[PDB]
């Protein structure tokens, strides 16, 4: 039989998906198609905008971003960013959140952009005249961010190796007073990288510290003297 | 860490986790009137 | 007058406050590394040695080597 | 030193017997007034490597008006008490189905153990005292007046006579040395009988919270 | 010191219940001064039956 | 509180590689006795010697004996610090402390033994540690203790005679500098009923909120009644009730 102590300990100890991602993408396609039908009926296309919170709250899950990208999220986002039958842009919220998500979804490979058409779908919004300036800036930076890899460029300055900088620095090398005067830092351009210039007491002190601790007039429950850190 | 990032909360028609995003949280620091976020 | 500096501008990539000093008081050696370009230098220290002394040894080695 | 250690073990046991008697457990006058000589005679005289090993001092005592309500007093031999020790006491309590226990720890006890003591709190109420605190019965001091835990039937009356919400009474914290001595827990009310140089006597109450 | 004191006790008073409560209606004293009498009327006396 | 510094007259560190022919002439006559029957492995005695000579005035003034100090030193340090001492009847009270070595330090035949400090500097550290931190007698945090025959009746014991007279008794009371109310209260022969700290924070930690109310009202009455002026007990009782209404010491700040 279990002891009440072990029941308590086990009870407290007891406190410590690709299929649902696929189903989410299916629901995103259903929502965008229903909004196409509603737009043809000249009704408000609420389905995408009604699902948006649930979708955004899941695309942010760091542990699933690979699953999301590999499951065809880029295709669904392209469908949501695409203009409707009357060539109107999607709800402002959809553009704002999906563009922000795409910035936070950097693992996207070139083949993924080319196959999903998400690049076309964002370049479209970047060119589009009815797009707001903030969305145009997001689309612009997305287009730069996604095109740099095509040209092998990169924007992470911490990404260039040490030897690359040392080599580049060699590639770029050219051919009275009455009081103390504060000297100013050397402006010299350093090219060349310099070669490097290369207990019995604490046991007794710990023992004495332990004796000091042992001598204290401590109490089992720390009484709040002035009401600070009062429990519950 | 924003725990429970491993699970889809909405079942999309298919005891409860925290349902977080799994992201590591920044430690925020104040410098006079400006706020800075630092990730370890 | 004021408080002594503890973060420095990498004398190579000039990125501000990018270099930090690790002081191995046990092996008597200080290590400085640029958290941007990853450049490093190591110099013998003493118990009097402060981060500003390591950084100076780096600057003195650079100033001597760039001649 | 065995003579000083025997004095301390006797003085804590004397204080614990007074604590049990004041909490309303059944303690006989002989246990309550036991002298040091009579202690040495009963539990022995050589505690370092000898007869009064602290496991020999444990008291088990029964509530004066319900003989099924019982409290252990445990004197761990371990200088600092850990989770495993508490586990031993919890098992010995469950086997006897004794719900209350008082651990007279020698040094402090581990934060993990302090936690497990409150984690068990709904089924088994076990509480701790440093032995350093039991060398003196604080209720004996001239500053400390007479505290009386009030039964719930009479606190209903108290709150009805004064037309007073329980939140309006003076407070006492459960970590308070006398809330600890009488073993009270929050929401319980303490009556307090104090002498008065202007009235002669003054009775007041303190809610545990 | 006087400011600190008044700011700390300015709301404490004797209610019609003859209990002493504060702004929060927390009962401070069940009777004012433990005996319920004003400071102007009492006087010094000797207890003959003591000692 | 009596530390080894309080009783020490002089300390000295010597290079005394052989105690059987010690560099100190005063000690040869008595040192032989400990090496003639060693309670320790003589192969472990360090050649550096810390000789401490104690002031007989400061020793007898507080009923101390060399054996007690040696017990305290051996307990605080241990097997690693051997202490030898002169008989209390000799002209000079002397201790001879030496570091004991270790077999674990012999095993490292070629490794860099950086974790081991030089014995002479180690002794100078142990002296600066032991002199001010070695508690020989008393309770820490109590700077000094006065002895007094109370004059104020409230400090005298008062106990009723069989015929009813109050009959105050004057008893030696100790008035300390510094406090440790719980330890002092548990000392035997200390009256635990009346001994008090005159420090309300101690009262809260040791006797609780109601005890705090009583103690605060008395200390406040003490200061307000020092010059002999009078304030009705209502104003003190009201102030102390508000400062303790919430179960904790609510500062007037
Ligand atoms: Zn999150």
């Amino acid at each position: 039989f279990l002891s009440d102590f072990e029941m308590m300990l086990q009870r407290k100890k007891s406190m410590s998906a690709d299929d649902v991602v696929s189903a989410m993408i299916v629901k995103m396609n259903e929502a965008a198609e229903e909004d196409r039908q509603l737009n043809n009926q000249k009704k408000p296309a609420l389905k995408k905008l009604t699902l948006l919170p649930a979708v955004v709250m899941h695309l942010k899950k760091q542990d699933l971003k690979e699953t999301f990208i590999d499951s065809g999220v880029m295709s669904a986002i392209k469908e949501w960013l695409s203009p409707l039958p009357d060539r109107s842009l999607p709800a402002l919220k959809i553009r704002e959140e999906l563009l922000k998500i795409l910035q936070e979804l950097p693992s996207v490979s070139q083949e993924t952009l080319k196959h999903s058409g998400i690049g076309r779908a964002v370049m479209y919004l970047y060119k589009h005249p009815k797009e707001s300036r903030s969305n145009k800036d997001m689309a612009g930076k997305l287009i730069n961010e996604w095109s740099r890899p095509i040209f092998g460029l990169t924007s992470n300055y911490k990404g260039m190796t040490r030897e690359e900088r040392e080599q580049r620095d060699l590639e770029q090398m050219p051919q009275f007073c009455a009081r103390a005067r504060v000297p100013m830092p050397s402006n010299k351009d350093y090219v060349v990288r310099p070669k490097w210039n290369v207990s019995r007491l604490d046991k007794q002190m710990r023992k004495f510290t332990d004796i000091r601790k042992k001598s204290r007039s401590a109490h089992a429950v720390k009484i709040s003297i002035e009401g600070n850190k009062m429990p519950l | 860490i924003c725990e429970g990032g491993e699970e889809m909360d909405n079942k999309f028609g298919v005891e409860k986790g925290h349902g977080g995003c799994g992201r590591y949280q920044p430690r925020i620091r104040r410098s006079g009137l400006e706020l800075y976020a630092e990730w370890k | 007058t004021g408080t002594l500096e503890t973060q420095f501008t990498c004398p190579f990539c000039n990125h501000e406050k990018s270099c930090d000093v690790k002081m191995d008081r046990a092996r008597n050696t200080g290590v400085i590394s640029c958290t941007v370009c990853l450049e490093e230098f190591q110099t013998p220290i003493t118990y009097l040695s402060e981060p500003v002394d390591v950084y100076s040894d780096w600057i003195d080695a650079c100033e001597a080597a760039n001649q | 030193d065995d003579e000083e250690e025997t004095y301390r073990l006797w003085k804590i046991r004397k204080t614990i017997m007074q604590l049990c008697h004041d909490r309303g457990y059944l303690v006989t006058q002989d246990e309550l007034d036991q002298t040091l000589e009579e202690f040495k005679a009963q539990f022995g005289d050589k505690p370092s490597e000898g007869r009064p090993r602290r496991t020999d001092l444990t008291v088990l005592v029964a509530h004066n008006d319900d003989p099924t309500d019982q409290m252990f007093v445990f004197f761990p031999e371990e200088p600092k008490v850990g989770i495993k020790t508490i586990k031993v006491y919890c098992q010995r309590m469950q086997e006897e189905n004794i719900t209350r226990a008082l651990i007279v720890v020698q040094q402090g006890m581990t934060p993990s153990a302090k936690q497990s003591l409150v984690d068990m709190a709904p089924k088994y109420i076990l509480e701790q005292f440093l032995q350093q605190e039991l060398l003196i019965n604080i209720t004996e001091h001239e500053l400390v007046p007479e505290h009386v835990v009030m039964t719930k039937e009479e606190v209903t009356e108290l709150l009805a006579r004064y037309k007073l919400r329980e939140n309006q009474l003076p407070r006492i914290q459960a970590g308070d040395p006398v809330a600890r001595y009488f073993g009270i827990k929050r929401g319980q009310v303490v009556k307090i009988i104090r002498p008065s140089e202007t009235a002669g006597r003054y009775i007041t109450y303190r809610l545990v919270q | 010191i006087q400011r600190r004191l008044i700011k700390s006790m300015e709301s404490v008073m004797v209610k019609y219940d003859a209990t002493v409560r504060n702004s929060i209606n927390q009962v401070v004293q069940l009777r004012y001064g433990e005996d319920g009498l004003a400071g102007e009327s009492v006087e010094f006396q000797n207890l003959a039956t003591l000692k | 509180h009596t530390t080894l510094r309080k009783v020490t007259a002089n300390t000295a560190i010597y290079y005394d590689p052989n105690p059987q022919s010690t560099v100190v002439a005063e000690d040869q006559e008595w040192v032989n006795v400990y090496y003639e029957m060693p309670d320790f492995d003589v192969a472990r005695i360090s050649p550096w010697l810390l000789r401490v000579e104690l002031d007989r005035k400061h020793m007898t003034d507080r009923k101390l004996t060399m054996e007690q100090i040696a017990e305290k030193i051996n307990a605080g340090f241990g097997d690693d610090l051997n202490c030898i001492f002169n008989d209390d009847n000799a002209e000079k009270l002397v201790l001879r402390i030496r570091i004991m070595n270790s077999d674990e330090n012999k095993m490292q035949e070629e490794e860099e033994v950086v974790d081991k400090m030089d014995d002479d500097v180690f002794l100078r550290c142990i002296e600066s540690n032991m002199l001010t931190d070695m508690t020989l007698q008393g309770i820490e945090q109590i700077s000094k203790v006065y002895m007094h025959l109370p004059q104020t009746d409230n400090k005298k014991k008062i106990i009723i005679t069989e015929d009813g007279e109050f009959k105050a008794l004057q008893e030696w009371i100790l008035e300390t500098d510094g406090v440790s109310l719980m330890r002092v209260l548990s000392e035997k022969d200390v009256d635990p009923v009346r001994t008090t700290s005159n420090d309300i924070v101690e009262i809260f930690t040791v006797l609780g909120i109601e005890a705090v109310r009583k103690a605060l009202e008395r200390e406040l009455y003490h200061v307000i009644s020092f010059d002999g002026s009078y304030v009705n007990y209502r104003h003190l009782a009201l102030l102390c009730d508000t400062m303790t209404c919430r179960g904790h010491l609510m500062a007037i700040t």
